[PDB]
């Protein structure tokens, strides 16, 4: 047992000095040489009422009009953004939803919460109402995140710190995610859809693989428990958002924190990030009542949403980058352009 | 012309600046009533309390909006420039504001008493549905209750090119003994209907919740009482000067003495009565963490 | 300028949003109020005894008692880090902690029952969520403390208490004990109640202090408290 | 899914018929229903229409305050009712479903419709017979007197295929989305009024007449319909 | 049991040591020309005229 954790230390040390060897130059070293972005004035144009509750979750459609969002009154509404006009109207059969899904084809989507069961429901029966299609039970935590990798398969987070990936029209788990040591919270899948990387309570980030089911690749730098996580659009770094009041830039290829963001009068943890279709500004929503616009390069406060009346739980650009999204606790979901 | 509106006509009146002032109460009755309507009605999720809210809101507007034609009454030499089209119409919406106000209050200190002495019935049965249908039916009592006043109004005429626009009881069915007698009918009928009844329904309930609080051991905070006086006071100050000078004007018939305090007195106590028109969202929105939450978001949003 | 099938549109999203308004409505006259505490505090029973009178994740129990409805959610088996999840339940009406009240001598593999059940009572109560939830606090091992008492002395568990070895003045030290956690008595209080082999009686003191807690909440929104 | 319908037969011109049609299989509350009568050789004409919950009702000028369509949504029952019936009212009604919604697809089931017998957007099609044999491309043209694109970015566009002894199936819906069901085969383009309808490869089971529809205006209108046999 | 979990985790620590790593500096460069090539086409830093955002007034 000695052995073992002097070689563990010994190993952590040597990586430890392998990231330290590559940091050459930081980002914002390099950053300095263009000019800054200006302010981002963002209107709200749509507000998306109808919910009675928290929401949770919100995932945008790949046709950039059409999202689905989650509440703990139980509804999951698809909404249609350029009309406001509800598209249907789910009855959960458990309340305590805490992630939602859109598949990529617009024919199923997903969800869970403390119900310790994924819910796939499919939009395009032929008997025209939708009715829950297949229920994956297995994971004895709660469903932190869900994202459908293809038509066939998807990936499921649980508070068990074991992320599984799980076949409809099998519906057993067949790859088995372990290593992490606090509660998976998010997940964010690569463009390629080969790899995707998870953050947990723990304070650090794993790399996965979807064919080899092995831990690729690990990160670290964040005081708190992970919160929230997004593949920058080129697929080869990602952001992290945690409790700490700051996010933190990794990079897949380099293998150590890029840049962090952070700023003394924020305090609060955060809920949610996404980026952006270019990359160039980053979103993420804290919990106070606001989101602010990050500069990906300089780290610069580019600009800050209104604000809704609660706390910011979630938000997403759409594939096309015309407008981004933004839930809140508040029952209320706006979109931004 | 009858006795009192008869002899009223021979008046003769630095004295300018109270009556006009007044308008202060239709300004703030529009901008805050307006601002409720708005943000109340179609920015938050409707409930019972936000539907009474809501129907106070827009009769105190009603109310409101009706000061205007009054100041330039006022103004233009307590006389009128209207056809009788507009006394007769300005006269009863004005009374309708009043009945309404009063049925809604009692309708609210009802369902306050109610949430505390039965809260399973309130919890269970009481919808936004119920609500809307039983304000609509309150509603329907101030227009009734208005045609008669409507009917019983004329310009009457002050003989130098002055007009009063007020009861000309014996429009229908005529002469000093029936109208003293239906003139003091109105009267009392007002008093009790609009201001007696809604504030002994007011005073009750408000009675009630304290009485039941101490009887399951509770006690009340200072906000509490606090608020319960303040509407007290709102309600009885508001409105008990105008009907006491109401029922004045009517036992003005056998007391002769009654008339100049009457006719000085009067036209200031009714302008007491649309600034209660402004107070009601002070007590009624301005009090609640949820409204007053979102009254302050879309102020920091303007 | 909407079209034909655009007005259809949106007459259905008309229809969808009458209702979930009314699911709303219906669903807001049920009553929410979470069930905490230890597995062997004794909830099974009440659950059970509940249910008379009336696999992994949370159990949601439905019941009515004199025309009100309720909705239990017990979270015991969620065995996972709470102060993720906790925030969900911020609208709850009433919280129902049981501890075991005759384990004040027992082992867990704190080293005491009592002192983590303490712990965790804290923890729930003075959270940031919680402020103004008010607690309902059942002892549902009076029997077995009676019955062990007599032999078993309290010293064991709380040293320094020395009062008498009867029943009456353990149970009073132990509810003042309890009591003296609250650190907001004056946005919340707690509701103590002794279970016992009657099952009437929980049920019914349940009802009172919901009821209490729906005049509060009641008296809140109209502004006069 | 399936519409029966119940009712016909012969009638007197000053007589009355109530036509009943059994919905199953589906939630018939949210879909809508259309009738849609056929008289002998000749092309589809659109009766009445009933939105979900019976909020919407609309009438054809040619029957309007003559028919009465109503709505049972617990029994799940669409009933006709028509007071007068004149000469040119022997057709067969069938039923047929449309729910409206981003990416729906109405009238794309049709029921098998009941014979009665009595004792605007113009759309018009060049070609009605066109002999060809299977296997070549065929091409059917249409055009609207008004023009069927709107506002929004889409065309309202409906193709419908009737088979000898069979009801009306949904080809194309809006001009560029393939019902679910059909061969890929098909094909539909248009510009502003201008509309074609393509065939890669006709086969046996595409003999049958094609109609066209028009979604723009409420009062809908088919074309005369193009026929199709090997 | 302990023994079991040292050595997954002096595997995994083994195997996450053995991967390539590129310069920071190559890194940040990609990720600037990346933005800089993507910026012409995001309508967030680039606001589009109303003649093309699909969201206006109703
Ligand atoms: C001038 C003073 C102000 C006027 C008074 C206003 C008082 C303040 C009002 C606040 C609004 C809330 C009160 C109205 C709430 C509606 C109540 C209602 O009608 O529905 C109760 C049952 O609820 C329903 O299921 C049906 C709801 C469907 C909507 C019907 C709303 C009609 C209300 C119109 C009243 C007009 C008054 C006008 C006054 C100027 C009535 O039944 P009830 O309560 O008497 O009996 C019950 C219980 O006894 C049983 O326990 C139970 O088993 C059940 O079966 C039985 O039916
Ligand atoms: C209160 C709103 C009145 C609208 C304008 C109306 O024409 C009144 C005009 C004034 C006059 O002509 C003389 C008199 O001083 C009156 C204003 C004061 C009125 C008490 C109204 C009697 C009533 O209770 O009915």
């Amino acid at each position: 047992l000695d052995q073992l954790r002097q070689e563990a230390e010994q190993l952590k040390n040597q990586i430890r000095d392998a990231r330290k060897a590559c940091a050459d130059a930081t980002l914002s070293q390099i950053t300095n040489n263009i000019d800054p972005v200006g302010r981002i004035q963002m209107r709200t144009r749509r507000t998306l009422r109808g919910h009675l509750a928290k929401i949770y979750a919100m995932h945008w459609g790949t046709d950039s009009r059409l999202l689905v969002s989650a509440s703990q009154d139980g509804k999951l509404i698809i909404w249609d953004s350029y009309t406001t006009n509800k598209v249907h109207a789910i009855p959960l059969r458990s309340s305590w939803v805490m992630t939602c899904a859109y598949a990529p084809s617009g024919n199923y989507v997903a969800c869970g919460g403390l119900d310790n069961i994924c819910s796939i429901y499919n939009l395009k029966t032929r008997e025209g109402n939708v009715r829950v299609s297949r229920e994956l039970a297995g994971h004895t935590g709660y469903l932190s995140c869900c994202r459908f990798l293809d038509d066939n398969q998807i990936v499921t987070s649980s508070g068990d710190t074991t992320c599984a990936l799980w076949d409809i029209e099998t519906g057993q788990q067949t790859t088995t995610f372990t290593g992490h040591t606090g509660d998976v919270m998010s997940l964010s899948l690569a463009p390629d859809t080969r790899l995707f990387v998870s953050g947990a309570c723990d304070a650090s980030a794993k790399l996965w693989d979807v064919r080899e089911g092995m831990c690729r690749q690990t990160f670290t730098g964040h005081e708190s428990d992970i919160n929230a996580i997004c593949f920058f659009p080129n697929g080869n770094a990602f952001a992290t958002g945690s409790d700490d009041a700051t996010c933190r830039l990794f990079d897949l290829r380099a293998d150590q924190e890029l840049m962090t963001y952070s700023h003394d009068n924020i305090i609060c943890g955060i809920t949610s990030v996404s980026f952006s279709k270019s990359g160039r500004l980053l979103l993420a929503g804290y919990d106070d009542f606001n989101c602010n616009v990050w500069d990906a390069l300089k780290a610069d406060r580019a600009g800050v949403l209104a604000g809704h009346d609660n706390r910011v739980s979630c938000l997403g650009v759409t594939d096309d980058g015309m407008a981004v999204a933004t839930g809140s606790w508040d029952s209320f979901l706006k979109i931004w352009n | 012309l009858c006795p009192i509106l008869e002899q009223m006509s021979r008046l003769q009146s630095i004295d300018h600046a109270a009556v006009l002032l007044h308008g202060l109460a239709s300004l703030l009755g529009l901008v805050e009533n307006g601002v409720i309507l708005f943000v109340v009605g179609c920015r938050m999720r409707q409930t019972v309390v936000t539907t009474w809210v809501l129907h106070l809101a827009l009769s105190d507007l009603l109310a409101s909006a009706s000061l205007p034609f009054f100041t330039y009454f006022l103004a233009v030499g307590h006389s009128w420039e209207l056809g009788t089209t507009f006394c007769k119409l300005h006269s009863s919406i004005f009374f309708l504001n009043m009945f309404a106000s009063g049925f809604l209050l009692s309708a609210i200190s009802l369902d306050r008493c109610l949430q505390v002495v039965r809260p399973v019935w309130a919890q269970n049965h009481r919808t936004v549905a119920a609500a809307h249908k039983v304000c609509l039916v309150l509603w329907a009592l101030a227009v009734l209750n208005t045609v008669p006043y409507f009917v019983f109004r004329d310009t009457i005429s002050r003989l130098d090119g002055r007009i009063m626009c007020y009861y000309n009881v014996l429009l229908l069915n005529p002469r000093d003994a029936t109208c003293n007698s239906r003139q003091v009918a109105l009267a009392v009928s007002k008093f009790l209907l609009a201001f007696l009844v809604p504030l002994a329904i007011i005073a009750s309930s408000h009675a009630a919740v304290s009485l039941r609080l101490q009887h399951r051991g509770r006690r009340r905070p200072g906000r509490f009482v606090r608020l319960v006086a303040a509407v007290v006071a709102a309600f009885a100050l508001c409105w008990g000067p105008y009907h006491v000078f109401s029922l004045l004007e009517a036992r003005a018939h056998a007391n002769p003495g009654l008339r100049p305090l009457v006719w000085r007195g009067l036209p200031f106590v009714t302008s007491l009565a649309f600034f209660n028109s402004v107070a009601n969202p002070v007590l009624y929105v301005l009090t609640c963490p949820d409204m007053l939450r979102k009254l302050r978001r879309s102020l920091r949003t303007v | 300028t909407l079209s034909a099938e655009d007005k259809a549109a949106v007459e259905r999203s008309k229809m969808i949003d009458r209702n979930l308004r009314e699911d709303g409505e219906k669903a807001a006259r049920e009553v929410k109020l979470l069930l905490l505490g230890a597995g062997e505090s004794g909830k099974n029973t009440i659950v059970k005894q509940m249910k008379i009178i009336h696999t992994t994740g949370i159990v949601e129990t439905h019941f009515t008692f004199k025309d009100l409805h309720f909705k239990m959610f017990d979270v015991g088996a969620q065995r996972s880090e709470r102060k993720k999840w906790i925030h969900c339940f911020e609208g709850v009406t009433a919280i129902i902690f049981c501890v075991a009240l005759s384990d004040y001598d027992l082992v867990l593999a704190e080293m005491n029952r009592m002192h983590a059940s303490m712990k965790l009572f804290d923890s729930i109560c003075n959270n940031k969520w919680f402020t103004d939830t008010s607690i309902i606090l059942f002892l549902n091992k009076k029997d077995l403390f009676e019955e062990k008492i007599k032999k078993s002395p309290l010293t064991i568990c709380y040293p320094e208490y020395a009062g008498s070895n009867t029943y009456e003045e353990a149970a009073a030290y132990i509810q003042c004990q309890f009591e003296d956690l609250n650190k907001r008595k004056d946005t919340k209080e707690i509701y103590t109640h002794f279970t016992c082999s009657t099952d009437t009686k929980n049920v019914q003191f349940v009802f009172d202090a919901v009821t209490d807690v729906i005049i509060k909440n009641n008296l809140k929104d109209c502004g006069l408290f | 899914v399936q519409l029966v319908e119940s009712g016909g037969g012969l009638v007197q011109p000053g007589g009355s018929r109530k036509l009943s049609c059994s919905a199953s299989g589906f939630a018939f509350s949210s879909f809508g229903m259309h009738w849609v009568r056929q008289a002998p050789e000749k092309g589809l004409e659109w009766v009445a229409y009933i939105s979900s919950g019976s909020g919407t009702i609309y009438y054809a000028d040619t029957v309007k305050g003559r028919f009465t369509i109503s709505r049972d949504d617990p029994k799940n029952t669409l009933f006709l009712q028509m007071t007068s019936l004149r000469s040119e009212d022997t057709a067969m009604y069938y039923c047929v479903r449309s729910i409206y919604y981003y990416g729906s697809s109405p009238f794309d089931f049709w029921g098998q419709g009941t014979t009665l017998t009595v004792s605007d957007i113009v759309m018009t099609q060049a070609t009605s017979s066109v002999p060809v044999t299977p296997g070549e491309s065929v091409s059917i043209s249409c055009r609207s007197s008004k023009s069927l694109l709107h506002s929004n970015g889409n065309t309202y566009l409906y193709w419908f295929l009737q088979r000898p002894g069979q009801s009306p199936q949904l080809l194309i819906y809006r001009m560029s989305n393939l019902a679910s069901g059909v061969p890929d085969r098909f094909s539909g383009s248009g510009s502003g009024t201008a509309f074609t309808l393509t065939i890669s490869r006709l086969e046996a089971e595409d003999v049958g007449v094609y109609y066209c529809m028009q979604h723009l205006e409420y009062p809908l209108t088919f074309g005369a319909g193009t026929k199709l046999e090997l | 049991a302990s023994i079991a979990q040292a050595r997954k985790l002096v595997e995994q620590l083994k195997m996450e040591a053995n991967i390539d790593r590129i310069k920071v500096s190559k890194a940040a460069a990609d990720l600037m020309a990346y933005c800089e090539a993507h910026a012409k086409e995001d309508p967030l830093l680039t606001p589009v005229p109303a003649s093309e955002n699909p969201f206006r007034e109703k």
